[PDB]
């Protein structure tokens, strides 16, 4: 849904650029330049807030996935030392486990 | 494994004795260490229970002013929580040599662990209320903890066990960080004494805590409300 | 300055990337048959030290990542207004 | 579709975005008795356990600081007798702060610090005894639990009396405790709009209760019929019989306020009515009977109503025949 | 024939068929102080005896579970000292919960279960001390016992003053405790019928007290005459002199409400009048006298009345000469 | 320039030259709970320490007067056992007056003077327990700390509704505790002059709240807009739009009074408005929203206002077109 928000704010900005390259003599003819500059500014603010929200969602996903990726290292390290201290993993195969 | 003593149950029940130099006992100095942690834990759970802890049962749910020292307290807190988890480990490996269950090695930093976590929950709920100077419970905690750790550091100096002991380098690192927390709290006293504009902004990641800047806890409400509704412009 | 904030977050995240092979060296150098040298050669505390160092490495790497995205987004808005 | 107050008297308000949490922090007492009951017993038990355990650690500090927890005992007499554990000091703090005071553990006059910590334990323990027992008595002594022993009509009606239309409902009292200065506020609340364009979403405007003086006071012993006669300055003047249905924005709330004669603390009974809870052209039955020299009201007959012939028009239209 | 309120202020209502007993169950506190006094001392004594005997069985369980009730004693120290019966544990629960705490029976630190049952005995005993002592103080502190020290006239009268008919009665205060904001509600209650056919059996409609502002407030220090002037909007406008007799459906009740200045808790004094308790064409005597710089009211003269010549017609008929 | 009441509700009055200090001396209780909190804990601790130390000197007098502080002991049994210091008698007075009662120091039946001083210590200690614990409970139980959880509008407005000008403000409640009989007194206070020459410096005259009955009572659950319609008998009839600026002598204060339903004790919330805090020709936004069957008010939107077109003239001038 954040991806759909990003593409639905991506297309009015590019069609605004494609409009204002086409009707440039009319838009400069009406002297409306600062107002369509302000319409451009509004379109870029909506584009920047939707790409920043997709960014913060992706950064949320990557900190949660790598925090539970760190739990893999903790649990596999403690079962390698708790099994290799008592029983026989022959004290070299734990380097594969940790690596 | 025995009755839980706080100290040496062995050596024909020695080291409870105070006899000569009264602050020269290590059991006396960690018994002086454990008193500010229970003072914050027993002043703070009432005011956080009555002021933020489900007093507003589901109906509170927006502008977030930060106090100065804001990155420094949380980064210095994670240094404290790191080195005090090393104190819990270096206590329990020193306890596990002889079967006597000396509880002076791990119980006072267990209370300091609960005190440092509830101190940061006290700071997190004393900002965004912006009652600014109900921090006088917190400055009391850094004064008493810094005072009893300097007594523990010079009493470690008086037995001349220094730089070989991990408990010595541990407690000296705790000595310099407790004064660091005390100087950033007197920096909070320094500006003025005993705002940020927010008009429908909803992207909170510049102005949130340092931990929740780092692991993005503000976004969790947006991913909770995304299952309610497809979100809009 | 936001780029050097992003880069020094990647400097400190990749400085904490180089804890792991030292932790592997310490753990299986312990398995060949309290002072500090015995305290940094116990493999249980050395494994939970590896856990906290990798934890801080991952959150500093994603903080480097976010502030680089935010600097590029303010770049894109500024040069779109300049174009 | 969404009612303002419930039929049991609870209000369906969400309270979005209360930013000012420091004004919640400046008050503690109404926040303390504001809580639901297992939080009150949790703050009761953990406040007492907090004070007993912290003063128990203070007595354990005193007995360690004199070396009385050392079992190597000479002849010098301890500051508190017969403490040789932490749990003996926890028993000693439980003997001090509750003032049980058994005497196998007791204070002697060796330590002046034990005398000063006994003084501040007795002051702090008497102060939390005053605050926590008066707070639990004000918790159990409120009359918000009174208000559902003042049962209202499940359906309100509208009927014709003395030529005019009167909005009628009935309210019953269930015990012999009378309510001093029983005041009635009937508020009709809906979304209205100004002629100048101000739209207000829940506009609580009151209708006056028709009393006979004009001041709203009743004497609720027997269940009596509260009636407001719809006049031209009342906002129910253009109410249709067809308007009394679901999803019509029309809500009447009836507020009974008074003070309970047994407790002495005041109360507020509230109910609501949706627009399809109003029965057009109906009235109540007489529920009061007399036998053997006494009067008798029937609470099985309390929501019982009866159809009567009324004209099916507004009170504005009953000024035009 | 059957009066609504008594002359002593009690109301003769029977309350038929209250089916909803769960709303009586949801409240306990006003039901607890609602009771007559030997039920209150029975629930006081049996609540305390219930808690002492149940915690006495808990201490007897602890002393059996350590085997300290076995008289075959070695050297291992008991959890509570010197309990060797059930009745010694009942004495020990009476020492704990009242916090008498003698010390021949006392708790030692062997059993942690004894420490936790001592904690929950002290919490439950302090909680029932707060509830039962505040409940017995709110039982003895109410001002429903005030209301028969505010004695009304035994006979009410109707007389002529300022051209018009005024319904008069007198109310006396018997002590030096003043009543703040003394409000008067006079309600005439009878079976009336609507013009549209609604018969209501006990229709409590109020008459306004003639004050001088219009708001009902008096200052009862001396016994003063409450008078309501019968006007055309008052419902006593067509009252005959021949109507004041027995079995006429006409009942006036007079409600004096205020707050006692000594206790601080509010009160309600109520009386009634039957139709043959109204004396037509009579008035009171002046009962106030002055001597030695002070005023004196005579309570032996308080129900004393006097015949005066009035016309024997209605106030409707006194607009027609 | 100088406001009468603050925006937080405190009043800026100096109280010059109160000569009659004996009427302050005749009352002690409202002066005692009148104090700021560390003076209350100082009078609490020093009242208890005063009574314990003075009765400790009385027990030290008794133990000196029998010669029990002489260590030359024969066989005659002391009046209090095991006192041989002043501090043992201070411990004994702390055992008596708190009723801890350990028993190593205890009273025997030799001295009748010890029995009478034990009786008057127990009476004086129970009396100061009743006064000091009820005084500290009435100190923590007041509802002046309630009044800043009843937040008013930071800016008041004046707008047009039903043809006329209405002075509008909004007041919000922040918790689920309702306020019974919420009364509004809006007072406009300024220096006015009589036509006969009497200049009064702070003339508090009230404007009536427009309710719908005329009696000032609201039901504050949702935050609602208090409006007073400016009429010809109101003193804001000649108010200009240009008059709403700084150093104009015009002050409105808004008094919200009621009783808290949780505590049972009454409250008073007050705010003020300066003349440049009034925004001419503006009104509030609608802050009430409905979602999922419930209503929602927005306290972030609570001081949010909006410009509307009004004529820039007085209400006197709006009778002249």
């Amino acid at each position: 849904d954040l991806q759909q928000l990003d593409d639905t704010t991506q297309l009015p900005l590019l069609s605004h650029f494609a409009e204002t390259v086409e009707g440039l003599t009319t838009i400069r003819a009406f002297r409306y330049e600062a107002r369509f500059q302000q319409k451009l500014l509004e379109y870029t603010d909506s584009n920047n807030i939707a790409s920043l929200f997709l960014t913060a969602a992706n950064r949320w996903l990557e900190v949660r996935m790598e925090y539970i990726g760190a739990c893999v290292v903790l649990i596999a390290a403690v079962t390698s030392i708790s099994n290799s201290l008592h029983r026989e993993l022959s004290a070299g195969l734990v380097g594969l486990g940790l690596t | 494994m025995g009755p839980l003593a706080f100290c040496g149950s062995e050596n024909h029940s020695a080291a409870y004795r105070v006899d000569q130099g009264v602050l020269n006992n290590g059991c006396f100095v960690d018994a002086l260490n454990v008193v500010p942690h229970v003072f914050l834990l027993f002043i703070t759970f009432p005011i956080l229970f009555i002021g933020w802890g489900s007093q507003s049962s589901k109906v509170h749910i927006s502008t977030w002013l930060h106090f100065p020292g804001h990155n420094l307290r949380w980064i210095l807190t994670f240094m404290l929580l790191f080195v005090l988890v090393c104190e819990i480990a270096e206590g329990i490996l020193s306890d596990g040599v002889t079967e006597s269950h000396h509880l002076h090695l791990y119980m006072p930093a267990g209370m300091a662990f609960m005190a440092a976590v509830t101190s940061v929950v006290y700071y997190h709920n004393i900002e965004t209320s912006n009652f600014p100077k109900l921090l006088i419970a917190l400055l009391v905690y850094w004064t008493l903890a810094f005072i009893t750790k300097t007594i523990k550091f010079v009493k470690f100096l008086d037995h001349a066990i220094g730089f070989s002991q991990l408990r010595f380098c541990l407690t000296g690192l705790l000595v310099i960080l407790y004064g660091m927390l005390l100087l950033v709290e007197v920096n909070v006293i320094r500006v003025r004494r005993y705002d940020l504009q927010d008009l429908g902004v909803r992207f909170l990641q510049p102005f949130v805590n340092l931990l929740s800047k780092g692991t993005y806890w503000w976004m969790n409400a947006f991913i909770k409300t995304a299952h309610k509704k497809p979100i809009d412009l | 300055r936001r780029l050097v904030l992003s880069s020094t977050f990647r400097i400190l995240a990749d400085l904490l990337g180089f804890a792991g092979p030292l932790c592997i060296f310490g753990i299986v150098d312990h398995l060949g048959k309290v002072s500090s040298q015995e305290f940094l050669a116990n493999a249980y505390v050395l494994a939970v030290l590896l856990f906290l160092a990798l934890l801080l490495q991952r959150t500093f790497l994603q903080a480097s990542y976010y502030v680089a995205i935010e600097t590029g987004i303010n770049l894109r808005g500024a040069i779109q207004t300049k174009i | 579709r969404a009612r303002f107050v419930s039929k049991k008297g609870n209000c369906n308000v969400a309270h979005k975005n209360i930013r000012e949490q420091g004004r919640f922090l400046q008050d503690v007492f109404t926040t303390l008795v504001d809580l639901k009951w297992p939080h009150t017993l949790l703050i009761f038990t953990m406040s007492f356990l907090c004070s007993w355990l912290l003063f128990a650690m203070a007595w354990w500090l005193i007995a360690f600081a004199h070396g009385d927890l050392a079992p190597s005992e000479g002849t010098a007499e301890p500051c508190v007798t017969s403490i040789h554990s932490f749990s003996s000091a926890f028993l000693f703090s439980i003997e001090v702060q509750v003032t049980i005071g058994f005497g196998g553990r007791m204070v002697t006059e060796e330590c002046p610090l034990a005398i000063l910590i006994l003084i501040v334990q007795n002051i702090v323990g008497l102060m939390i005894n005053a605050i926590m027992l008066g707070s639990i008595f004000m918790k159990t002594a409120q009359a918000h639990r009174r208000a559902e022993t003042l049962i209202f009509s499940k359906h309100a009606v509208i009927a014709l009396r003395h030529g005019r239309l009167c909005f009628m409902l009935r309210v019953g009292d269930l015990r012999k405790s009378m309510i001093i200065s029983a005041t009635i506020h009937m508020q009709v609340v809906r979304k209205t709009t100004s002629p100048e364009g101000e739209v207000v979403p829940l506009h609580q405007v009151d209708i006056p209760m028709e009393n006979g003086v004009g001041g709203n006071s009743i004497f609720l012993v027997a269940p009596l019929i509260i009636y407001h006669v719809i006049d031209a300055n009342s906002p129910l003047y253009d109410l249709a019989p067809s308007d009394l249905h679901h999803h019509q924005d029309l809500e009447i709330i009836v507020i009974l306020e008074g003070v309970v004669e047994t407790t002495g603390i005041t109360t507020q009974a509230r109910t609501s009515y949706l627009a399809d809870e109003i029965l057009w052209g109906q009235r109540f039955v007489p529920i009061v009977a007399e036998e053997d020299g006494r009067y008798s009201v029937d609470y099985s007959k309390f929501d019982n109503t009866v159809k009567v012939p009324t004209p099916l028009c507004t009170a504005r239209q009953l000024d035009e025949d």
